[PDB]
RNA sequence: UCGGAGUACAAAAAACCCUCCGAGUGAUUUUAAUCUAGACAAACCAGUCAAAAUAACCAUAACAUCACUUAUUGAUCCAAAAU
């Protein structure tokens, strides 16, 4: 035969990002006495300080994967009034960009009822949508 | 007589699987009249407030910070009246999943 | 006050029935229920009075 | 003939459905607004 | 139960059993749940389902029903179209 | 597939498009059935599969309708890799 | 029977005496914050983090880096303060703010980010995707030099490879354009590795494209050790990850050991351990640039296996473990009839002697 | 069972095989009293037949 | 007969013509589907949860809610209904 033809029956895929992209991996179902839902591969987290707006994308490990902050000199220097609605929109656009660049198209966003009504965050979500990142992750397969 | 009908059997509320046990998906971990143990990772809550495993694995109990759902009035009020350093803790049940999600097998070599 | 057990019928033309407890002094009951044969959410109107 | 009768009945009444449930929805909404208008026209006549 | 009949001197069957149970050939008996037709409006969907089941009897009951029933009801039957023919044998039972 | 004359040329070409996944590097189309313990039933399943493939390929009226259930990921990740691909300067 | 707490109890600090004089958070949100901070501390009791795999927890990081750029703190601070004074000064800007009309020149932000904190973000993305775990095994480096890789999809089309992004093997059929900034006394080495998708060896990877002794920014001028081989995942397995590594080397290094034949379509010839390869040349080579992408099987790949590697094409499935059933009982009690079907071998009647 | 019966020459394939032939080879047993309406043919040995 | 608290101090169970409260339902609309891994509970009968999968609906839309929620209930046969 061919020395190339050797395969082995069970293929090992070491890539941690894999099963998530395939949608076949395990989310964490559970909690549901508490809040927010911990069920997701990726979660958008928006922290608003009295000064800066910080948008993180998290993995259930707690590990921050890709983020955009207003403390960041790149964003800080271009625009004005770090705490403004404007800033939220901005950070949203930046984050969408970096997300696409990172290969993650899906994340969950779980705001508070009053953060849902707020303009800054509505426009953050808008910015994130036009950026091509979909909130509301795809379902699991054989969940 | 004055006193009547005190007689009813025990409901057998308790905790069915214990820390370190092996479980299969759907096993009831505990059952309770009020929340004593809260459901943690991979643990579903029943409508009768009982906890059951959603994944095959090992049961673990844990203490953790409790951050109630903002749709729940009572709990938010309780949290809001706390002194500024304080943090509510509760007891949780998890299942650490054992089997890998699935494997990759060689179907056919074309 | 007493309640009443009424038989409720689909307007989907499918014969299908489900019984409901309804207030005696109230109006004739009308609901949107699930009909299994048509597999839809349809309108049910009370046909008959079963139990009192 | 029985099967075709059943199917006929079902198609006939399934064609009539959106009209029926919409009509009943308007009926109930009109009922609600009738009762609320009654309670407001009573509230203002009691206030005066 | 009549162990020795009068005319034939044989052992009679208790028909009241034959009406409510079903004997598979393996020795498993099958029964309906109790109260499954009773007061349905008052019950949960889930409970209704739990009632609509066909269920198996524990060993004790099985031996009891066997004793209450003659040999004829234990024969291997082949019915045309029979729903239950699928279930008569037992498979992979390691005991 | 190429050497099979009992099927028309347009059909023989469309088959090599839709089913190229199950085609072999030696040019072989390969069907497989599993279910029954009786290989009569298996053979019958294969032959019925083949009949159906030839049937849908010989129909020009086939619109190849795709569901959005498992393809939503595909469309969105496609579009979103097309946002990056959009950089225009010639290379090589 | 009471035991004694080991270390501090959580709320033992605040005074219960005189609750009315204590400040409370009347905000749900303040509470949420304080709680999430509390959930990040290393407690002495069994916790979620403990069981659910913080992944080695505390880890002392062997760092093979390029030394961080030396910049004056105070000077930089002054300049930035000034810039922000100037920017805040304008009335035009404030008008842009109140009326909710403003835009950020994204390209410039991307440039600044690439220049400043980019290396760290790219680093933690690499950590996330386990680049470091499969390459140097323990080792983290910050990608000091930005690496710009792109593919030609056509005449006017350019497909960039950012860290972690997805690319189709069709796009990658040709060797990519590579760009980074260095003057020339310089020597570099570029490496393209398929981290998974080695068929025989779970711990080993494939070298696709290895180039060496690279003067300055000049890509083609360097001698190619291993000629470019297009990405070839396998049909079943999803998303293999490819890694572009950039090493800054001092001495010219020559390896006849690592050199491969010109066509090199044998798989046993491209088998690679980034670890070992780095151990060898460790003294001269310091890893600098990094960019990597996610890639799944697509049509074009079929052509590879047949045409280049002279192979049959392996296809995989995703197989889930068979469902767990309890030991079968002789008299299943109070169990639905369908019980007997769970232990059924195959659905087909079998008439034993009949 | 039919094949096994022919192989050992209990029923002979030469002449036509009906119920009486199956009974006479004791390949099968019918008891009409139990409402047996006859033999039915099943496919268990199809591949080997 | 059924439920809650004590008796029964921390898994379960646990008696008295023991100590105390209750239940034999309201009110409301969110009218709450089918099917099935695995379990709780258990002498038996009865009770309980429940993933995945279907179908319903935003077009990846299945826990009726409140009253301490726990209890608001009754087997076979047999009768009435016709589905
Ligand atoms: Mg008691
Ligand atoms: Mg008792
Ligand atoms: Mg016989
Ligand atoms: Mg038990
Ligand atoms: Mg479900």
């Amino acid at each position: 035969p061919v020395e190339n033809e050797a395969v082995a029956p069970e293929f090992t895929n070491r890539n941690p990002r894999n099963l998530e992209l395939l949608a076949v991996a395990r989310k964490e179902r559970g909690w549901g006495t508490v809040w927010p839902s911990r069920e997701f591969w990726h979660r958008l987290r928006v922290i608003r300080t009295q000064h800066h707006i910080e948008a993180l994308v998290e993995h259930r490990n707690g590990q921050v994967v890709v983020s955009a902050s207003t403390r960041e000199w790149a964003i800080k220097k271009h625009l004005y009034s770090t705490r403004n609605v404007v800033a939220c929109e901005s950070v949203g656009r930046v984050l969408a960009e970096r997300c696409l660049e990172a290969g993650i198209n899906f994340m969950v966003y779980h705001p508070t009822p009053w953060e849902a009504a707020s303009d800054s965050i509505k426009r953050l979500q808008h910015a994130m949508t036009e950026g091509g990142v979909v909130l509301r992750e795809p379902r699991r397969i054989y969940e | 007589s004055k006193n009547l009908g005190g007689k009813s059997p025990g409901k057998r509320f308790g905790i069915k699987k214990m820390e370190g046990h092996y479980v299969h998906a759907g096993n009831i971990l505990a059952t309770q009249r009020h929340f004593r143990w809260h459901p943690g990772a991979h643990v579903g809550l029943g409508k009768n407030k009982c906890l059951y495993a959603l994944e095959e694995g090992v049961v673990r109990y844990t203490k953790e910070v409790y951050v109630p759902n903002p749709s729940n009035s009572e709990a938010v009020d309780l949290v809001t009246r706390l002194p500024q350093g304080a943090v509510l803790y509760k007891t949780f049940v998890h299942v650490v999943p054992a089997k890998p999600e699935g494997t990759f097998k060689l179907v056919a070599m074309l | 006050s007493k309640t009443i057990l009424v038989k409720m019928m689909s307007q989907a033309g499918t014969g299908f029935s489900f019984n409901t407890k309804r207030s005696r002094l109230r109006e004739k009951l009308t609901l949107l229920h699930y009909d299994p044969v048509v597999k839809k959410k349809v309108l049910f109107v009370e046909q008959k009075k079963i139990r009192s | 003939q029985k099967r075709q009768a059943r199917e006929q009945l079902i198609e006939e009444c399934m064609a009539k459905m959106p009209q029926m449930i919409e009509n009943w929805r308007q009926q109930q909404q009109e009922r609600r607004e009738k009762e609320q208008a009654d309670k407001d026209r009573r509230a203002r006549l009691q206030a005066e | 139960v009549t162990y020795f009949s009068s005319r034939k001197g044989k052992r009679k069957t208790v028909k009241a059993v034959i009406y409510r149970f079903l004997r598979l050939h393996s020795g498993l008996w099958l029964r309906r749940k109790a109260g499954y037709k009773k007061k349905l409006w008052k019950k949960t969907a889930a409970r209704k389902r739990r009632l609509r089941e066909f269920v198996f009897c524990n060993k004790t009951q099985s031996k009891l029903l066997d004793k209450m029933t003659t040999s004829f009801w234990k024969r291997r039957n082949w019915y045309a179209d029979d729903p239950y023919q699928k279930y008569q044998d037992r498979t992979n039972l390691k005991v | 597939l190429a050497s099979a004359d009992w099927i028309a040329e347009p059909v023989r070409l469309k088959l090599a498009v839709k089913h190229k996944n199950r085609i072999n590097r030696s040019g072989e189309l390969i069907l497989t059935s599993e279910c029954s313990r009786y290989q009569f039933r298996n053979l019958a399943d294969c032959l019925q599969k083949l009949r159906d493939m030839i049937a849908e390929a010989s129909q020009p009226a086939k619109e190849p309708s795709r569901e959005d259930a498992e393809l939503r990921r595909s469309r969105i990740e496609n579009m979103n890799r097309e946002r990056l691909r959009k950089k225009r300067i010639s290379s090589a | 029977r009471r035991a004694a707490p080991l270390g501090p109890m959580p709320n033992e600090d605040i005074d219960v005496s005189d609750l009315e004089r204590l400040k409370k958070y009347r905000s749900f949100d303040r509470y949420r914050r304080r709680a999430e901070q509390e959930a990040r501390k290393p407690h002495w009791w069994r916790t979620y983090r403990e069981h659910f795999g913080e992944e080695s927890g505390p880890k002392d990081r062997v760092d093979i880096g390029l030394p961080p750029p030396k910049v004056s703190r105070t000077q930089q601070l002054l300049e930035r303060k000034q810039a922000l004074r100037e920017l805040r000064a304008n009335v035009e800007e404030e008008r842009a703010a109140r009326l909710q009309t403003a835009r950020i020149p994204l390209e410039a932000v991307r440039a600044e980010w690439e220049r400043t904190c980019g290396p760290y973000h790219k680093q933690r993305l690499a950590e996330y995707c386990g680049l470091y775990r499969d390459l140097f095994h323990g080792a983290t480096f910050v990608p000091r030099v930005p690496l710009h890789v792109a593919y030609a999809v056509g005449e006017d089309d350019l497909m960039p490879v950012y860290h972690g992004n997805e690319v189709t093997p069709t796009e990658a059929a040709q060797a990519p354009e590579v760009t980074y900034e260095a003057d020339e006394g310089s020597l570099w080495t570029l490496l393209l590795t398929n981290l998974d998708g080695h068929l025989l060896e779970p711990d080993a990877e494939y070298v696709h494209w290895l180039v060496t002794n690279i003067p300055g920014n000049r890509v083609t001028e360097g001698q190619e050790t291993c000629p470019y081989l297009p990405p070839f995942p396998a049909r079943g397995s999803g998303f293999h990850r490819f890694a572009f590594l950039l090493f800054k080397q001092d001495k010219r290094i020559d390896f006849s050991g690592d050199t491969r034949p010109s066509p090199c379509y044998q798989l046993a010839q491209r088998t690679f351990h980034t670890f070992d390869f780095y151990k060898k040349h460790q003294d001269a080579m310091t890893p600098a640039g990094l960019a990597f992408f996610q890639c799944r099987w697509d049509d074009s790949v079929t052509r590879v296996f047949h045409q280049l590697l002279d192979m049959r094409e392996p296809v995989f499935e995703f197989v889930r473990p068979p469902p767990y059933h309890p030991k079968q009982k002789r008299f299943p009690h109070r169990q639905p009839l369908r019980y007997l079907d769970r232990y059924r071998d195959s659905h087909e009647p079998t008439y034993g002697i009949y | 069972r039919l094949q096994y019966l022919i192989d050992l020459g209990r029923v002979d394939p030469t002449q036509p095989i009906d119920l009486t032939q199956l009974v006479n080879g004791r390949g099968v047993t019918i008891q009409p009293s139990k409402r047996d309406y006859g033999v039915q043919l099943v496919e268990e040995g199809a591949d080997t037949f």
